[PDB]
Formats: C-alpha cells, sequence, structure tokens
C-alpha cells in the first residue's frame, strides 16, 4: 500500500548534520531536567517544556533511522506511530508554550503575590497539553486516513490526509494567535498601570525591557512559520506540481532548532 | 560628676591591670599540642515545614525528642522529631513573636515579642486544648528571649535595659535586674539556675546572681552588638556571638575572654551559639544562610552547616546531644545528625 | 505504623490543612508600615503599644502598623518588619527647621540590610500649611538649605518651586542607592485628603506587579 | 572598651577656627562609618556630619555644608571635624558616633538619646 | 542630678566588680581541657555513633 | 466538667432499628476520636466500634461490620450509632470513650454513663488466669495478665491499657500503658512486665479498690479486652 501512495504523490551530508544536532538537543535539555537539581517548586511548566523537547528529541532520531531506507519495509500502521509520534512531540511542545503564556498573563492580570498556590491550574494546563497532543497524534492512525481515498493524500506525507493537515494548520493559527494576545496584554497592562503609578521605571528599563521578551515570541513564530506554509500550500496545491515538498527535511529540522532555542530563551536567561 | 567620672576610669584602669596580672598563657597555648578533631559531616537528617513564614526562635525540651518553634505567621508549633509530627499548633494574638521556651517538665510552652507581653501556654489540659495560662505584663520594651527555672518561675530579657525574674502564679517580677545599656538580646540560664549571663546590644555580657538580684560580674570584649549568648556545660565559661562577624569564649573563674572564633572570610554576624554535649564543637549561625562549626580548644572551623536560603535565626542542640536542629528565616527546620 | 501511630498522623495532616487554610486567608491582606514622625501627623492620613488599622479599598483589605511605646534606638526591631508589602513614610514639609532629620530618617531606613526589598511610599503632609508660609512671612528654605536659592522648577511659581524641591531632596537619595529593588513614591497630602486610601492601593499595585515581574524573571 | 574620646573644644569668637579631634579606641577603627554629631544647648541631637570606611564617600548637614570640614585618619585612629567660620548658632556639645555594624553603609541609631558607642562630647561656645 | 547618680551607681558597681579573687588563666584553660577530654566519648557528634544507634535515621 | 451523656433504649424486637445518641459537652469534641464500647451483663468489655477525628477511619468490630454506622457531629456535639437487625446478642450496656491520639496523650481517658439495652482467627487473645482475689485492706496485691502476641513494639513502646470497674459505675482508665500513669488515679497503682505477660500491682490497698480489673491491648485494632479479675473484700 505504501508504494502506490509514494509514487501517486510522487518520491550523509544532510544525516550526520541532523544526527549531530539532535544529540545537541537530547543532551541539552536532559541538561535541564539535571538543573533543577536545586528545586524551589512555574518551574513545573518550564519542566513540561524540557520533557516534550527530549521526545521530540528521541523521535525525531528514530525518524531518521527508520525512514531513509525502512519506509518500504514497514507495515502502514506502523508507519502511523513512527511519524505521529512527531505530531505528538511537537503538539506537546506548542501547546505547552501556550500554557505557559497562559500561565504568565493569569499571574500578572491579579493584585496578588505569585505566592498563591493555585494548584489546580498548573495539573490542568499540563494534563490539557497532553491529552490534546496525544488526541491530535492518535486519530490518524484510526481515522482521517488516505488508505482508500487515494485522490487526497498530503505530498509530504503520503498517507495522512489533507482535510487532517489543514486541521492542524488551523490549531496552530488559533495557538499562534493566543500567544500574541496574551503577550500583547502582558505587556499593555504594564503599560496602563505605570502611568497611574506614575514612576520613573516606565518610558523606560521596566517597559522597554518588557518588549524585548516579548519579541522573543515572535522568535518562537521564527522556525514553525516555515513548516506550516508548507503544510498549507500542499492543502492548496495538486499532488504532481509545486515540486518545493522533497526539500521538506530541512523544514524539519528547523522546527527541531526551534526546539533547541525553546530552553535558550525560557530557562536560560533565568 | 568629673570626679566621679575620673574615679569610674581609674577603677577600670586597675580592674584591666588585675585581669592582666592572671594571664600566664592562652588557652590557645595550652592546647597547641592537642589532637584536632576531623572534619565533621552532618546531613539533613529530617526537615520540618509548614510554617509560611520566618522563624525566630526554637528550644528542645527535656527530652531530645519533642521541639517547639516560633515564627512570625501567628502560630506556635511543636515537633515530634523523630517523625516529623505536629503534636500542637497554638494561634497566637500578636503575630510578632521574638522567642519561644519549653518548661523543663513539659507542661507549659511561654512565648513573647513585640507586645512586650509574655504569654504562658498550658499544654496538659483536662479539656484537650491548649489555652493561655498566664500572660505576664510590663518589661515597657519588646522581650527576647525567656527561660524557664520551673513550672512556677521564669526569666524575661527585654528590649530595655532591664531583665526580670517572674513567678507565673502572682504574676509580679519578683526580682529585676538593671544594669545595662542598651537592648538585652539573648539569655543562658546556669546548669545549677543560680546565676545566668545576658548579652546586651552595647558589647557587654553580665552575669547575674539569681538569687540576690545584683550583677556579679561584667565581660566586654566585643566591638558591637551581642546576638547570642550560650553557657559552656561544665557551667565555669560561656561563648558569646555578637554583630563583628566573631564569636568569643569568656570564663567565670578569670574574668577574660580566652579564645575568638573569627575568619577572614566572614564579615557577617552571628544570630545563635550552642555548645555540643562535650562542650568541644561550638555551633554558630550566621547570616550568610550558613553555619559553622568551631572546635572550642584549638578555635579552627572543623565543618559547614549549608542547607538554609536566609539567614539562621535559631539553632538549638539536644540534651541528649544526638542532633541539632537549626531554624532559617526561609520557614525552615532542620536537624542534623 | 502501629495502632496509635497512624492516628497520630492523621491528627498531623489534620493540622497541616487547618495551617495551610489560615495561610491562604491570611495571603490575601497587604501589610503596610507606617513610619514618620512626631509633628508628621502620621496617625490621621486614611479616613479610618502597637496601633493597628484595617481597611478596604476596591475589595483589597490593608492592614497598617504603627510602632508606638518602645525606646528610641530601633535598629533590632525593625528587623520584624521584612516582609510587609511597603512602608507608607510620613514626613511633614513645612516645618523646615526639622526637615534634614526627616531626610536622615528617610536614608537610614532606604540604606538598610533587612528594609531593601521594602518600597518606601512617601507621604509629604501639610502641603497647604507649607504652601501658606511660602506666600506670607519671612522664613526661607535658603538658610536652612542653601541650594534652594539656584534650584528652579523644571498656584505661584513659588509654592511650586518649593514643594518641588523638597521632593526632588527626598528623591536624590531615593535615586542614588538602589538597582530597582525598590523605589520610592512622592505622594502631596493636604490634612483633609480623602484619597490617600486610593494612593496606597494604585502604589501596592504596582509594587507587587514589579515583584511578580521581577520573580517569573520577565524583567 | 570601645570608648572614644573628644578634645579640642574651647571659647571662640566668631569667625574663628577650631578642630576637634576624637581618638577611638578598642576596635578596627578601618571597618566602620564614623559620624558627628551635636546637641545644642536646651536642644536634641542633630547629624552634622558623615564620613566612610576609607573616606570614598562624605556628606555634610545643610546648615553647616561648606564651612566645616571631616577627615579620618586610620594609621593613628582619629577622627578630625575642623570648623572654619564659626557662628553664634554653632555653639554646643559634641560628639563623635560610630555605625553599629562593620561593613555597613548606613547607621542607624548614631543620633538616639543613649547610644552605647559615643564619645562624652566637648563643648564649643561662640561669643561667650 | 540624674547623671550623678548614674555616675555614682557606676562607681558602686565598679567598685564591687573590683574586690573578685581570679583565679589564674592556665588553670582555667587546663580545667576546660580536662572537662573536654573527659566527656568525649559520650558526645555523640564528635564521634558519629553507629547507624543502628541514630534515632533520627 | 467534662460531661458525657447516653441515650436511646429499651425493650427491642430483634430484627428491628435502634439509635443510641451520646452528647457531650466540656472539652473539645471535634479534637476526640470516639469509640462504642459493648458490655454484656454478667461478662467482660468488648469493643464495638470507632470513629477518627475528622470522620477520617472508621472500624468496626467482627461481629458487628455491615449492620452498625457509627458517626458525629462536629458543627453540634453528638455521637450516633445506627443498628439494623438486632439479634439476641446486643442486650447490653453501651459506653461512649473520648480517646486523642498524639506522642504521649491518654487513650480511652473518659467513660460515658452508658445505656442499657434488652431485646477473624487472627485477632489477639487477652486472657487473666483469675477471676477473684479475697483480699485485706492494707495489703499488697497483684494482677496478671497474659497476651498471645508481644504487645511490645519496635518503637519501644508497648500498647496496653490497665481499666478499673467499681461496682455500678462506668470503668475508669488506670494505666494507659505498660507503666505510664493516668492523671487523677493515686501513685499506689503500678504496672510492670515483660512483652507477653504484665502486671498490675497495688500497694496500700483501701475499701475504694474494690472491683473489676481489665487489661486491653492496643497494637492490633480490634481491641481485646481481658476476662476481668475482681477484687473484694
Ligand atoms: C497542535 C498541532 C501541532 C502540529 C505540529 C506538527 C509538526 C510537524 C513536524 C514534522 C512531523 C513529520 C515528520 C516526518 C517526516 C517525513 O516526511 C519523513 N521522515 C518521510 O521520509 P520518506 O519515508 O518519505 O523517505
Amino acid at each position: 500500500t505504501l508504494r502506490e501512495h509514494y509514487q501517486y504523490v510522487g518520491k550523509t551530508l544532510t544525516t550526520v548534520l541532523f544526527l549531530v544536532i539532535c544529540s545537541f538537543i537530547v543532551l541539552e535539555n536532559l541538561m535541564v531536567l539535571i538543573a533543577i537539581w536545586k528545586n524551589n517548586k512555574m518551574y513545573f511548566f518550564i519542566g513540561n517544556l524540557a520533557l516534550c523537547d527530549l521526545l521530540a528529541g528521541i523521535a525525531y532520531k528514530v525518524n531518521i533511522l527508520m525512514s531513509g531506507k525502512k519506509t518500504f519495509s514497514l507495515s502502514p500502521t506502523v508507519w502511523f506511530l513512527r511519524e505521529g509520534s512527531m505530531f505528538v512531540a511537537l503538539g506537546a511542545s506548542t501547546c505547552s508554550l501556550l500554557a505557559i503564556a497562559i500561565e504568565r498573563h493569569l499571574t500578572m492580570i491579579k493584585m496578588r503575590p505569585y505566592d498563591a498556590n493555585k494548584r489546580h491550574r498548573v495539573f490542568l494546563l499540563i494534563g490539557m497539553c497532553w491529552l490534546i497532543a496525544f488526541t491530535l497524534g492518535a486519530l490518524p492512525i484510526l481515522g482521517w486516513n488516505c488508505l482508500h481515498n487515494l485522490p487526497d493524500c498530503s505530498t509530504i506525507l503520503p498517507l495522512y490526509s489533507k482535510k487532517y493537515i489543514a486541521f492542524c494548520i488551523s490549531i496552530f493559527t488559533a495557538i499562534l494567535v493566543t500567544i500574541v494576545i496574551l503577550y500583547a496584554r502582558i505587556y499593555f497592562l504594564v503599560k496602563s498601570s505605570s502611568r497611574k503609578v506614575a514612576n520613573h521605571n516606565n518610558s523606560e528599563r521596566s517597559m522597554a525591557l518588557l518588549r524585548t521578551v516579548v519579541i522573543v515570541v515572535s522568535v518562537f513564530i521564527a522556525c514553525w512559520s516555515p513548516l506550516f506554509i508548507l503544510f498549507l500550500i500542499d492543502v492548496a496545491c495538486r499532488v504532481q506540481a509545486c515540486p518545493i515538498l522533497f526539500k521538506a527535511q530541512w523544514f524539519i529540522v528547523l522546527a527541531v532548532l526551534n526546539s533547541a532555542m525553546n530552553p535558550v530563551i525560557y530557562t536560560l536567561a533565568s | 560628676l568629673d570626679q566621679l567620672r575620673q574615679e569610674a576610669e581609674q577603677l577600670k584602669n586597675q580592674i584591666r591591670d588585675a585581669r592582666k596580672a592572671c594571664a600566664d598563657a592562652t588557652l590557645s597555648q595550652i592546647t597547641n599540642n592537642i589532637d584536632p578533631v576531623g572534619r565533621i559531616q552532618m546531613r539533613t537528617r529530617r526537615t520540618l515545614r509548614g510554617h509560611l513564614a520566618k522563624i525566630y526562635a526554637m528550644h528542645w525540651g527535656t527530652d531530645s525528642r519533642l521541639l517547639v518553634s516560633a515564627s512570625q505567621d501567628g502560630k506556635l508549633i511543636i515537633w515530634d522529631s523523630y517523625t516529623t509530627n505536629k503534636v500542637h499548633a497554638i494561634p497566637l494574638r500578636s503575630s510578632w513573636v521574638m522567642t519561644c521556651a519549653y518548661a523543663p517538665s513539659g507542661n507549659y510552652v511561654a512565648c513573647g515579642g513585640l507586645d512586650n507581653i509574655c504569654s504562658i501556654y498550658n499544654l496538659k489540659t483536662r479539656e484537650g486544648n491548649v489555652r493561655v495560662s498566664r500572660e505576664l505584663a510590663g518589661h515597657t520594651g519588646y522581650l527576647s528571649c525567656c527561660r524557664f527555672l520551673d513550672d512556677n518561675q521564669i526569666v524575661t530579657s527585654s528590649g530595655d535595659t532591664t531583665c526580670a525574674l517572674w513567678d507565673i502564679e502572682t504574676g509580679q517580677q519578683t526580682t529585676t535586674f538593671t544594669g545595662h545599656t542598651g537592648d538585652v538580646m539573648s539569655l543562658s540560664l546556669a546548669p545549677d539556675t543560680r546565676l545566668f549571663v545576658s548579652g546586651a546590644c552595647d558589647a557587654s555580657a553580665k552575669l547575674w546572681d539569681v538569687r540576690e538580684g545584683m550583677c556579679r560580674q561584667t565581660f566586654t570584649g566585643h566591638e558591637s552588638d551581642i546576638n547570642a549568648i550560650c553557657f559552656f556545660p561544665n557551667g565555669n565559661a560561656f561563648a558569646t556571638g555578637s554583630d563583628d562577624a566573631t564569636c568569643r569564649l569568656f570564663d567565670l573563674r578569670a574574668d577574660q575572654e580566652l579564645m575568638t572564633y573569627s575568619h577572614d572570610n566572614i564579615i557577617c554576624g552571628i544570630t545563635s551559639v550552642s555548645f555540643s554535649k562535650s562542650g568541644r564543637l561550638l555551633l554558630a549561625g550566621y547570616d550568610d544562610f550558613n553555619c559553622n562549626v568551631w572546635d572550642a580548644l584549638k578555635a579552627d572551623r572543623a565543618g559547614v552547616l549549608a542547607g538554609h536560603d536566609n539567614r539562621v535565626s535559631c539553632l538549638g542542640v539536644t540534651d541528649d546531644g544526638m542532633a541539632v536542629a537549626t531554624g532559617s528565616w526561609d520557614s525552615f527546620l532542620k536537624i542534623w545528625n | 505504623v502501629s495502632a496509635e501511630d497512624k492516628a497520630a498522623a492523621e491528627r498531623s495532616k489534620m493540622i497541616d490543612k487547618n495551617l495551610r487554610e489560615d495561610g491562604e486567608k491570611a495571603r490575601r491582606t497587604l501589610r503596610l508600615l507606617l513610619l514618620g514622625a512626631d509633628n508628621s501627623g502620621k496617625s490621621t492620613i486614611v479616613k479610618q503599644g502597637i496601633f493597628e488599622t484595617k481597611f478596604q479599598v476596591d475589595k483589597v483589605n490593608f492592614h497598617m502598623f504603627d510602632v508606638g511605646g518602645q525606646r528610641d534606638e530601633r535598629r533590632k526591631w525593625i528587623q520584624c518588619f521584612n516582609d510587609v508589602t511597603a512602608i507608607i513614610f510620613v514626613v511633614d514639609s513645612s516645618d523646615y527647621n526639622r526637615l534634614q532629620e526627616a531626610l536622615n530618617d528617610f536614608k537610614s531606613i532606604w540604606n538598610n540590610r533587612w528594609l531593601r526589598t521594602i518600597s518606601v511610599i512617601l507621604f509629604l503632609n501639610k502641603q497647604d500649611l507649607l504652601a501658606e508660609k511660602v506666600l506670607a512671612g519671612k522664613s526661607k528654605i535658603e538658610d536652612y538649605f542653601p541650594e534652594f536659592a539656584r534650584y528652579t522648577t523644571p498656584e505661584d511659581p513659588r509654592v511650586t518651586r518649593a514643594k518641588y524641591f523638597i521632593r526632588k531632596e527626598f528623591v536624590d537619595i531615593s535615586t542614588a542607592s538602589g538597582d530597582g529593588r525598590h523605589i520610592c513614591y512622592p505622594h502631596f497630602t493636604c490634612a483633609v485628603d480623602t484619597e490617600n486610601a486610593r494612593r496606597i492601593f494604585n502604589d501596592c499595585k504596582d509594587i507587587i506587579l514589579q515583584m511578580n515581574l521581577k520573580e517569573y524573571n520577565l524583567v | 572598651q570601645v570608648q572614644l574620646q573628644e578634645s579640642g573644644g574651647g571659647l571662640v569668637q566668631p569667625g574663628g577656627s577650631l578642630r576637634l579631634s576624637c581618638a577611638a579606641s578598642g576596635f578596627t577603627f578601618s571597618n566602620y562609618k564614623m559620624n558627628w554629631v551635636r546637641q545644642a544647648p536646651g536642644k536634641g541631637l542633630e547629624w552634622v556630619s558623615d564620613i566612610s570606611q576609607s573616606g570614598a564617600s562624605i556628606s555634610y548637614t545643610g546648615s553647616v555644608k561648606g564651612r566645616f570640614t571631616i577627615s579620618r585618619d586610620n594609621a593613628k585612629n582619629t577622627l578630625y571635624l575642623q570648623m572654619n567660620s564659626l557662628k553664634p548658632e554653632d555653639t554646643a556639645v559634641y560628639y563623635c558616633a560610630r555605625c553599629p555594624a562593620p561593613f555597613t553603609r548606613d547607621c542607624f541609631d548614631v543620633t538616639s538619646t543613649t547610644y552605647a558607642y559615643r564619645g562624652q562630647g566637648t563643648q564649643v561656645t561662640v561669643s561667650s | 542630678t540624674a547623671s550623678i547618680a548614674q555616675a555614682r551607681k557606676l562607681v558602686e558597681q565598679l567598685k564591687m566588680e573590683a574586690n573578685i579573687d581570679r583565679i589564674k588563666v592556665s588553670k582555667a584553660a587546663a580545667d576546660l581541657m580536662a572537662y573536654c577530654e573527659a566527656h568525649a566519648k559520650e558526645d555523640p557528634l564528635l564521634t558519629p555513633v553507629p547507624a543502628s544507634e541514630n534515632p533520627f535515621r | 466538667d467534662v460531661q458525657l451523656v447516653e441515650s436511646g433504649g429499651g425493650l427491642v424486637q430483634p430484627g428491628g432499628s435502634r439509635k443510641l445518641s451520646c452528647s457531650a459537652s466540656g472539652f473539645a469534641f471535634s479534637s476526640f476520636g470516639m469509640h462504642w464500647v459493648r458490655q454484656a451483663p454478667e461478662k467482660g468489655l468488648e469493643w464495638v466500634a470507632y470513629i477518627s477525628s475528622g470522620s477520617g477511619t472508621i472500624y468496626y468490630a467482627d461481629t458487628v461490620k455491615g449492620r452498625f454506622t457509627i458517626s458525629r457531629d462536629d458543627p453540634k456535639n453528638t455521637l450516633f450509632l445506627q443498628m439494623t437487625s438486632l439479634r439476641s446478642e446486643d442486650t447490653a450496656m453501651y459506653y461512649c470513650v473520648r480517646s486523642i491520639y498524639y506522642y504521649g496523650s491518654s487513650p480511652f481517658d473518659f467513660w460515658g454513663q452508658g445505656t442499657t439495652l434488652t431485646v477473624g482467627g487472627s485477632d489477639i487473645v487477652m486472657t487473666q488466669a483469675t477471676s477473684s482475689v479475697p483480699v485485706t485492706p492494707g495489703e499488697s496485691v497483684s494482677i496478671s495478665c497474659r497476651s498471645s502476641k508481644s504487645l511490645l513494639h519496635s518503637n519501644g513502646n508497648t500498647y496496653l491499657y490497665w481499666f478499673l470497674q467499681r461496682p455500678g459505675q462506668s470503668p475508669q482508665l488506670l494505666i494507659y500503658r505498660m507503666s505510664n500513669l493516668a492523671s487523677g488515679v493515686p501513685d499506689r497503682f503500678s504496672g510492670s512486665g515483660s512483652g507477653t505477660a504484665f502486671t498490675l500491682t497495688i500497694s496500700r490497698l483501701e475499701a475504694e479498690d474494690v472491683g473489676v480489673y481489665y487489661c486491653m491491648q492496643h497494637l492490633e485494632y480490634p481491641l481485646t479486652f481481658g476476662a476481668g479479675t475482681k477484687l473484694e473484700l
């Protein structure tokens, strides 16, 4: 079944570099989890980021080792397990970033020190990151496949249906507007509160240094942008047209580089 | 006034000359050949949590199992050290608590603070709760230390130049000691409870006779406020921790200072001083979030107890000598064995 | 472990639950330390042993302490007020004779080794009395403060010049003594002003907002 | 043992100059800030001058700013204050005070009524 | 008058203190050393006890 | 003025339902675990039910499990025990016993007045090989109680409670461990023994020390009393 769908769709120098990059990823995120040797427990949310990134780093190495030649050796269901593990891991990462943005916003809305326990939110958010990750990664293997509706298979992934790969884009757009709105209103509530307090620190490094920290979420936008515009032209484009798909490994690796930048800008700058 | 000042200066000079005439050699020279003590490593056996505010004082009790701890949360807790269990949790009228004391018999517990009142709580009640037994009022200043002679008599040190002895039943000061110049910051009762010492915020530790209520001797060797005092287990010496980042050892029989414990890497003052069962390991809690163990006979530093994230406010050693409990400003108590 | 030890553990668990509930209840009220001089009128700024004053603004509870009946030397009991939200500091500005002492006090409480994290909310009382003294009478700040002669403004301009000079004198010590750990909040309040509570509310709001920003390392 | 002794006061006509010396003893002079305070006849204590551990930071009160000077000698542990243009208002008992703790930038209770670490004081009278 | 009373109280206290008798410092040092040496075996901090006898662990 | 009052009883036909109420006054009711203890006529005591502090842990005897229900009112001061399908065996006198558990406390301190009512294999079996001791005032006496299992624990604390019941009165706690003396009793009473056998000693016996002595264990939670030794004359 795999040969027919790959050929309907149409399909060392880079592999060594990608393997080295993913070894760096796994090493660094394992270092964040050791670096929690000193525990004063929002650190939970960052630890969830690091776990998500660790699973991504192992999953993409599994994908390199398997996909190159063994793709035609694998059975279909095992193939869905393989290349849905990545949706699991990276959807978990994106959802956990949305969760940390929500947590920051909610902490800075209300007049209270952060010491208020607010135990329920931590577990609820960290559970509804992983639950959404697993459900989105496990919808395809049961339904929304292209195994028999052969006209609509994704070009990048020749068994995942186009409807589902557009559903992923819709969810990512929702996440990427929610994060922007929350990080905008943190900065704007600083703006509003500071004139009434009137102190000298606004118009200065209270408020012209929160902006840059916010713009780092744009560095988050950076790497996820190319992969998802590629996820979209294949919802728009035909099957044999637009020959800009066989090089999608670079964009997947760029998503892994976003995974790399993830702990640099969250826990290293603490 | 000039004649009295001149007479006082002459008397001080005579006292200094008499003290110098009886100092053959330093205790360090005597114990220079004493076999040293190896590095002592004590690990945190227990951690006691649940205060949610800075801890200001603690006391062990006659048996080496129960413990009492007072914090600025507004509650005074009683801990079972062997199992980390809370026997009692007594709310307080005033949240500004500076001291706490455990009765030798274990029946009562005393507390004090900014309210200038020593509150005495009765633990073993028929009703099944802890209720205020007495509220000794006076002292016109904040309380800093309380010590129990027995179930009926207490000693209090206040924020003025005054210590007092209270008859808990009547509630009136049986005796008052007035010799200091600044705030009295600590207190230590002699093993026989016939004398005690008090270190004040004027670089002076005075030895009080608890019967006649008069000062016997005064020791002045520090350069700043004295924050903690403690008797040698023998009863013929004591150790003072002051705010010039230096501990000192004074001797009652010959009213001089024997040794000074200080290092160039230490610049923060001491908040608590305790001894060991043998009187050899002087444990001193510092403001750099650490504690140090000093060889009391050689002035060396034989170990560092670093497990706290804030000021080590209180530090005590059990009567059995099997543990050291340190309570810090980060709302945490730790037992080291 | 045993039959009488599991029950003790359950009792300790109930004690822990009660302690947690009490701490959660007591964490929702902001504690402020009130400081000032005898002539500053610190007793009457907010409309309604240790004096304690509880008030409510915008469904937020404020608890204010005024420690009286203690000796002059306050370098040892001032460490108790290490976890307060803010230090309200009431200073009289219509009495230049004892203005320098006020400045000294401010400096002493601004550079303290334990009150570094605590922000100070200034209250320059008797602004109307200062204006009246500036307008009529022969009492010029030049003799008390030589630097007022060359000061220019950055009611008539004399009152504004005096007010801004006093505020600048108080704010200079606040400026050249910290690295963003705490801030000063100079306000000008008369003896019959009714908006002091709202001022304290806003200032506490952004004090704890800056605290929250600093802890998550967001700034 | 922490006694501080001042000397140099006397009768000086207005416009004259004076020098007060405080000879500290019994403690390490190089670790503590040193202040000069004064008490007018029938008045409260007024803080006059400050100094740092080595002299890098020096501050004066507004009334006498630009007229007095303060120096700190560490080889011989002394604190000097020289008054250039004395005035009838500058008659008082002067004291030499020290900060409570070493390596600290704040002096809390220096001007309080009963301070443990302070001198006996020298009386200076102007215009008889 | 209060200063005179305080000064005379201090003078009396100093006179009372100056009349005591002091032993040699070497003797006190020797006594402290002897006490520290005698009760060394009963100090479970200078020499740790075996883990069987440790109550906290 | 600690006081416990029992109510609810009388003639109940077999197979019916009944409710026992206990009103407590003079002490912190919410801080005390409570036990319901039944004493059959002309027989020894027998533990029935237990409710903890905060209604956390509830325990029942093996002969009443699934038929009795024990509850309490914390805002009020009342203890309820509801029984369904009564048999001919539950004809006895029922007491409420308070007990607070912390380090060094005195469980089974105060016993209620009692309400009359007329209609395993692994627990420790505790026996006393004596039924009556003819004594004389002013003479020392000893009572022996043997346990099937060693009551000594790894904590060093051995759990054995000695109770005294005078004729026509509720039992009172005499000794709340191997040797610990209950508050309020005279110094004459003493207790000792190894991990398997225990002995209560009375020196200078008086007239008021005449009645039935019971020994009870507290190691395993099904609580077993002794047969009771009667000291008379
Ligand atoms: C909340 C929603 C989040 C969605 C996140 C989506 C992230 C997608 C990242 C990429 C995941 C798929 C990786 C698979 C790559 C394959 O094309 C090759 N291994 C196939 O090689 P071949 O066998 O063809 O040679």
